[PDB]
RNA sequence: UAAAUCGAGAG
């Protein structure tokens, strides 16, 4: 129950959806947000939070066809990892030099 | 009573800040004269804030 | 497809206490009726006074979509593409018509004659400049 | 006086009455003036305001017609006069420092600011009256930003972490 | 100073009639002080979780109930959502405080026990319920000078702090500040005074005040200067900015959107590189909140600024919606806020109330969310004046060098010119000093 | 009343430069400002938390229930 | 409350990361909004927050008893010339960072030190 | 009284504490100073109460 | 088509000084999404150690209980936090702290007047023995296995001379704390950096040439290290534009005022982290992106 | 467990 499909939301074609994270902010939201917006077959994703003092996080994505709304959440948390593994290359590339 | 709005300014005085004119503006500040009759001003607001609500129940009671 | 094309001589551009966007007053080189003013962000298209503007408005570019590689369009041939709706129409006079068209809040006044402008319609355009 | 106060010459000396220093302008020195003997004579309120013949005394700074608390705010003369009396009211509500001696007193009920600070921007009377010995308030980085949303009519937003490291605690 | 008599406990103030039966003190009421809240739907009210902890409802059980109900009694008196007391139907009140845990799950698995009573077999128990996010509260604030300063609003429930926390929309009708002030929650305890407070004295009913028609409801201080940066032509949204603009406010699972996918518009400019604008982004919004079957609003209407403020030949002191589409104009205090012939007060008229209240909660999540980004200051800077502009407040000031002598000449009626301390003007003002109406010819002309 | 452990603006450690700042100020004849550079304090938030500390702690202390006078 | 009758309870305690940074590290611990000043004309509050960063950074304390400036004098420029000698800009403004979005605000944000 | 602020320190009172009050069963207490009327001086008063004192009276 | 090869190839770190306490470094070509989240996650997430529970066993001075164990909590712990791991709530009082998890620290000082004080002094050093209570005088009790693992590198504050505390003869402070693992978004005492933050480039834009005097009135206006003169003809060039703040005196003057723009390179982040001590800045960097990182592979391998 | 009176405050 870490994060959740909201039935009110999603289409019954899977090309739109939301969903709901546990114990997140605009520290995931954000990076996740442009990360999947980087996606040719994305239309339109969004991060919200309901209220500031719960810890809850949405994520709006609805896509072009051709792909479901989870599989753009797939892809959008694999590059958002490599972003994070080559920033911590390069980072630790420079710290050998100087 | 002596016909002097304040201390400072000689008795009759035909001048528009001993009136009571404040030329000064809030970024500059105000002098002591100004200010004494901007205290004036202000505590006569208080005062008519505290009087006007008070004045005023007893008309929509009697009405209600 | 088209519906509107000319050539316009900027006379002056003031920027009325915006950063980005800049007033255009512009008058035909061909038919002495045809004038246009025209809100356009001069951050990405800059223009200056005395300059010659290729406009051209259109009904289609022949939902939306960013591009992807290999699309075709109308916008090709011409640097700066709005996309607006037309509200308004008057008659300065006889043989006079005027057409407001708002592109998400810049604001066109495109005055000519009836003939000229007769092809436009109180619907949605885009607006093409170039040069 | 045509219709005037009744005149003729009073000399007071008794008990109870209310004096406060100005500066006789001949020989330069200090006089004691009362409410009686103040409102027919002319006191510049500063010496580049003496005129010729129509002043004869001043006043050794505009800053004494205020008290201990309204000579406490700062740039007094660039706000609005109600906001000066209501800081007038406020300064006396805060939760400061009554006293040092805490442990010897059993009053009914107290308030302490656990970490006072002395001000940056403060009156040289601030010193005159020790008030360092009583610290009232904090200085704190303040942001005038229309930023958070949950601060429009009068409300405030503080710093979650400058909270949790003390900032305007107390018992 | 003498005992009071029967007569003197009834006839004034603090007697019986003015004191303990128009009006008395009353069960299942909080007082607190407020604070605002954001993302509260302008329909609510933010209640602190001792609240929620200690005013309960008395639900009756019934067989659609026992889902919520048993999990109430099981979650105890110290856990919202939560039971205090169970009501038998012979009246019995067991008390849910001084219980452990598996006395509450065999309490709650009685709870839909047939009675074996014949006197009460038409009756049910109750559960004295905690407050809930589907119950209803009569909020009032002191003085009640007018009805729509107790209204009645939707309860959330916040988990942090003991403050009301409150819309910036409601601060209209209470007259309400942040300043300390308290307010008091009432919770109805039957459905009867539940339906009324949801459709009577609800707060989405009291759009206009009936003192003159006017509207008292509206977003105050920040919104206000945010939509006036917003609404500018200077505002530009790559795709990014303006599609998490859009999903800021209009949450497609809370209800805020009627298509079920947000639609979007195309862009304002395509090339060089797409850019939406402001207006544009109110203009998505309207299309998102207002329901589908059913055509745009088409307003022409004005804000309080005037063109000269934009430039020359700016036109946006006029505002222009078109088939629900902002084409024109700055949204400002005369739009959206407690004013007349705005957008939100036409939409309150075509769209009904509740469209009404929903587009001012999805403006102010939008505002608040673009204000985040793109923050609203105030400095020293803006109160300067140039070098020229204060040079001529000099030069003007210096010409009021002589309005006093003037004014007291022209009272005196001595010529003109006569020098301040002329005898005949000394005499003649101690004249007019002496009376009181005189004087106050002089300070009128003055 | 005594020096906080960190400053409240950002977190930084300066309950270890209080008696420092004093002795600072009193042998060297040093101004504030040069003194507070010294400690590396750059930033005014850590600036005015040294600068501005009153030390009450110590008018406390003379009070004390548990030794004779 | 400030010293100039600016009275206000706290609303929410904004997480740090949540609040605007400047371009020197620091995040304020108070939120004022710019809506409770043109209403008060609490000017004294905005050159008690000039000459307390001054201060700050000068290391020195500035008296402010009234009418110890002019018309000619401004507190405005003696605060804006030291704020200028050390560094920070004359109007007393601070580029700031918004911690949520992470895009620097759209102007300079008027951020100082008062008590 | 003369206590030096030493000596105060010393009996618990205060380093700069100051008198004007009374204790009263453990609560401190002061008498308000009070405006009245300025002490041997005849001061004209035109009352409007001085008719109300009764008939033919100004 | 923006890819993880495209940034691969633009991303560039651009290191300017390192040190014990503090890392000044660049991220370039980078969105400010992804730094800002760095730069969220260095300052509330990545964890460290900080005394979270105290035992009070007399406490005699002039400061409360709950003060003193406030500033105990306070002073950063030199101590990696990898060497111990996360106590469980849910846990019973009894059990919950085991020497895997929590580290002991011990503070007993009883201050006693020094009956060999000069005659005539003032300094309470020569006046009272143990009158001031420092963070160095928290003695660590290493329990069980952790006597072993702690003995190449016990605990002690990072800053020593911290002031917790002031004392008087027959005074005293005898207590105990508990230190666990937390981040700095539950207290703020857990956060590892005393500051993270990042600024974008300024970028100084000469529009038209301002050769001359003016020019060094235009040198004037930024910090030294910014604006220089021409040595070959007199003109002015940004030597280096990460050594002015954002002030825009120029815009103060009309003689430049429309000669120059000042913006910043919007994708060039200087990254200043200054830490507290039980960790290097570099390390914290590196704990941030491991963070964001395995906080995406967590929410990618949970089922939906 | 109560009631007046006085005093101090908040909106
Ligand atoms: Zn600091």
């Amino acid at each position: 129950e870490k994060i959740k499909l909201l039935t009110q939301a999603t289409s019954e074609d899977g090309t739109s959806a939301s969903f709901q994270i546990v114990e997140e902010d605009h520290t995931l939201g954000n990076a996740l947000r442009y990360v999947i917006m980087k996606n040719p077959d994305v239309e339109f994703c969004g991060y919200s939070i309901p209220h500031p003092s719960e810890n809850l996080l949405n994520i709006r994505i609805q896509t072009y066809g051709e792909t479901t709304a989870v599989d753009a959440l797939q892809k959008g948390l694999k590059d958002l990892m490599d972003l994070c593994d080559v920033v911590e290359s390069k980072f630790t590339e420079k710290i050998k030099s100087m | 009573v002596s016909g002097k709005t304040l201390p400072s300014f000689k008795p009759y005085e035909t001048d528009a800040m001993a009136g009571g004119y404040v030329k000064g503006r809030f970024y500059s500040g105000i002098k002591p004269q100004e200010y004494y009759f901007h205290c004036m001003a202000g505590r006569e607001g208080l005062i008519d804030t505290a009087v006007k609500t008070s004045r005023s129940g007893y008309l929509q009671r009697c009405l209600t | 497809n088209t519906l509107f094309d000319d050539i316009f001589q900027v006379s002056e551009v003031d920027p009325g206490r915006y950063n980005k966007v800049c007033r255009i007053e512009a008058a035909s080189t061909t038919q002495d009726q045809c004038k246009l003013t025209l809100d356009i962000n001069v951050e990405l298209f800059p223009v200056a006074a005395q300059d010659s503007l290729t406009v051209t408005i259109a009904s289609s570019l022949n939902s939306w979509r960013p591009p992807q590689a290999g699309d075709r369009s109308l916008a090709d041939d011409y640097d700066y593409v709005m996309y607006g709706t037309a509200y308004k129409f008057e008659e300065v006079s006889k043989d006079l018509i005027a057409v407001y068209y708002s592109f998400g809040g810049l604001l066109m006044r495109l005055e000519g004659n009836y003939r000229n402008l007769n092809n436009l319609k109180q619907e949605n355009a885009y607006l093409l400049i170039r040069r | 006086s045509t219709r005037g106060q009744y005149p003729g010459l009073y000399l007071f000396g008794g008990h109870s009455r209310m004096l406060r220093p100005v500066r006789y302008l001949p020989l330069d020195k200090e006089d004691i003036v009362g409410p009686f003997e103040q409102v027919y004579m002319n006191i510049a309120v500063t010496p580049q305001e003496i005129q010729n013949n129509v002043h004869t005394h001043v006043e050794f700074t505009p800053t004494n017609i205020l008290s201990i608390l309204a000579n406490l705010t700062p740039f007094s003369d660039f706000n609005q006069s109600p906001r000066n009396m209501y800081q007038c009211q406020m300064g006396k509500q805060t939760m400061g420092t009554p006293g040092v001696a805490l442990c010897h007193r059993s009053d009914n009920k107290l308030y302490r600011l656990q970490t006072g600070q002395t001000p940056i921007v403060k009156a040289n009377l601030y010193d005159d009256y020790g008030m360092d010995n009583f610290p009232n308030g904090f200085n704190a980085v303040v942001a005038v930003i229309s930023y958070t949303g949950y601060d429009m009519d009068d409300a405030m937003i503080i710093n979650k972490s400058a909270d949790e490291r003390g900032f305007g605690y107390g018992t | 100073v003498p005992i009071p008599g029967v007569k003197q406990a009834l006839e004034k103030k603090e007697g019986l009639f003015r004191k303990h039966m128009m009006g008395k003190r009353v069960n299942y009421a909080a007082r607190s002080v407020i604070s605002p809240d954001p993302n509260i739907e302008t329909n609510e009210i933010g209640v602190p979780p001792v609240f929620a902890v200690k005013l309960t409802y008395p639900e009756p059980v019934t067989a659609y109930n026992i889902a919520e109900l048993r999990q109430a009694v099981i979650n105890g008196p110290d856990k919202w959502p939560g039971a205090t007391q169970i009501q038998n139907e012979d009246g019995s009140l067991v008390s849910l405080i001084g219980m452990s845990v598996e006395q509450r799950k065999a309490l709650a698995n009685q709870l839909l026990t047939p009675s074996s009573n014949v006197s009460t077999h038409t009756l049910n128990k109750k559960v004295y319920r905690h407050i809930k996010n589907r119950d209803v509260v009569l909020m009032n604030r002191q003085p009640t000078l007018h009805k729509a300063s107790m209204m009645g609003h939707k309860v959330r429930v916040l988990p942090n702090e003991k403050t009301l926390r409150l819309h910036y929309a409601n601060t209209g009708a209470y007259n309400a500040d942040f300043d300390g002030d308290e307010m008091n929650m009432h919770f109805p305890q039957n459905e009867n005074a539940r339906a009324e407070a949801l459709n009577l004295a609800n707060t989405d009913s009291q759009y206009l005040t009936p003192t003159s028609g006017s509207p008292v409801r509206g977003l105050i201080q920040d919104h206000i200067s945010a939509g006036v940066w917003l609404t500018s032509k200077d505002s530009f949204f790559t795709r990014e900015q303006y599609q998490q603009y859009i999903y800021g406010c209009i949450r497609p699972e809370d209800g805020h959107t009627t298509r079920s996918k947000i639609v979007t518009l195309p862009p304002t400019i395509f090339k060089p590189y797409p850019l939406w604008t402001g207006k544009q982004i109110i203009t998505t919004v309207l299309l998102n909140v207002t329901p589908p079957d059913m055509p745009g609003i088409n307003l022409i209407s004005k804000n309080k600024i005037k063109n000269e403020y934009w430039g020359k030949g700016s036109l946006e002191n006029e505002v222009l919606f078109k088939d629900g589409a902002l084409l024109c104009g700055i949204l400002d205090k005369s739009q959206y806020g407690a004013s007349k012939y705005g957008i939100v007060h036409s939409l309150h008229e075509v769209y009904g109330p509740e469209v009404a209240a929903k587009v001012l909660s999805v403006l102010g999540r939008l505002f608040t969310n673009y204000i985040t980004a793109t923050a609203f200051t105030c400095g020293m800077d803006d109160l300067r004046l140039t070098a020229e502009g204060n040079k001529w407040r000099t030069d003007i000031l210096k010409t009021s060098v002589d309005t006093g002598r003037e004014a007291a000449a022209e009272v005196t009626n001595l010529d003109k010119d006569t020098p301040a301390d002329d005898p005949e003007l000394l005499k003649r003002l101690q004249e007019i000093l002496r009376d009181n109406n005189k004087s106050g010819i002089l300070d009128a002309v003055t | 009343m005594i020096v906080p452990v960190r400053c409240f603006s950002c977190g930084k450690v300066v309950g270890d430069k209080w008696e420092s700042y004093l002795n600072l100020l009193q042998e060297d004849e040093l101004d504030e400002g040069t003194a507070l550079s010294r400690l590396g304090l750059k930033r005014y938030c850590c600036r005015r938390m040294i600068l501005t500390h009153v030390d009450l702690i110590e008018k406390f202390l003379r009070y004390n229930p548990l030794e004779k006078r | 409350s400030s010293r100039h009758g600016q009275k206000g309870v706290c609303s929410r305690k904004w997480p740090t990361i949540d609040m605007p940074f400047s371009e020197t590290g620091i995040q304020p611990d108070i939120i004022i909004n710019p809506h409770a000043f043109p209403s008060r004309m609490t000017i004294g509050m905005f050159v008690e927050s000039l000459a307390g960063k001054a201060g700050a950074l000068h290391g020195i304390a500035q008296d402010s008893t009234p009418w110890i400036f002019n018309e000619d004098d401004t507190p405005a420029d003696y605060f804006g010339e030291q704020l200028a000698k050390a560094g920070y800009n004359y109007h007393g403004n601070e580029p700031m960072y918004s911690g949520a979005t992470g895009e620097e605000l759209r102007a300079d944000i008027y951020v100082g030190v008062v008590y | 009284n003369k206590m030096s602020p030493y000596e105060l320190v010393q009996h618990k009172e205060e380093s700069d504490e100051i008198g004007g009050y009374f204790i009263v069963n453990g609560i401190e207490k002061l008498i308000r100073m009070l405006i009245v009327q300025r002490r041997n001086h005849p001061m004209a008063i035109i009352r409007p109460s001085f008719a109300n004192r009764g008939a033919s009276y100004s | 088509e923006w890819n993880v090869e495209k940034f691969k190839k633009d991303f560039e770190v651009n290191i300017s000084s390192l040190d014990a306490r503090e890392a000044n470094f660049d991220l370039i070509n980078i969105d400010t999404s992804i730094a800002n989240a760095f730069r969220r996650i260095m300052i509330s997430e990545v964890p460290s150690v900080a005394a979270e529970y105290v035992y009070f066993f007399n406490n005699t001075s002039v400061i409360q209980d709950e003060v003193l164990a406030h500033r105990i909590g306070l002073v950063p712990l030199k101590v990696d936090p990898d060497m111990l791991t996360w106590v469980d709530s849910n846990l019973p009082d009894d059990e919950k702290f085991t020497d895997e998890n929590t580290i002991v620290l011990s503070l007993n000082v009883k201050c006693t007047r020094n009956p060999d004080a000069p005659k005539g002094s003032t300094d309470p050093k020569e006046l009272y023995n143990n009158a001031h209570v420092y963070a160095r005088d928290l003695k660590f009790e290493p329990q069980g296995r952790q006597s072993t693992t702690f003995a190449d590198c016990p605990v002690v504050p990072a800053d020593p001379d911290i002031l917790l505390a002031k004392l008087r003869p027959g005074q005293e402070i005898s207590l105990k704390a508990h230190c666990i693992l937390g981040i700095g978004g539950d207290h703020a005492k857990f956060s590892p950096v005393s500051t993270a933050s990042y600024r974008l480039l300024p970028q100084i834009n000469i529009l038209q040439p301002i050769k001359g005097e003016s020019a060094r009135r235009f040198q004037k206006c930024f910090p030294p290290g910014v604006i220089g003169i021409d040595e070959g003809s007199d003109e002015a060039y940004v030597k280096d534009a990460r050594k002015d703040t954002v002030s825009r005196e120029v815009l103060r003057y009309e003689e430049f005022a429309d000669k120059v723009k000042l913006g910043r390179v919007r994708n060039h982040f200087i990254f200043n982290v200054e830490s507290a001590g039980a960790m290097t800045p570099e390390e914290i960097f590196f704990k941030s992106v491991r963070i964001l990182k395995n906080k995406a592979e967590y929410l990618k391998n949970c089922p939906i």
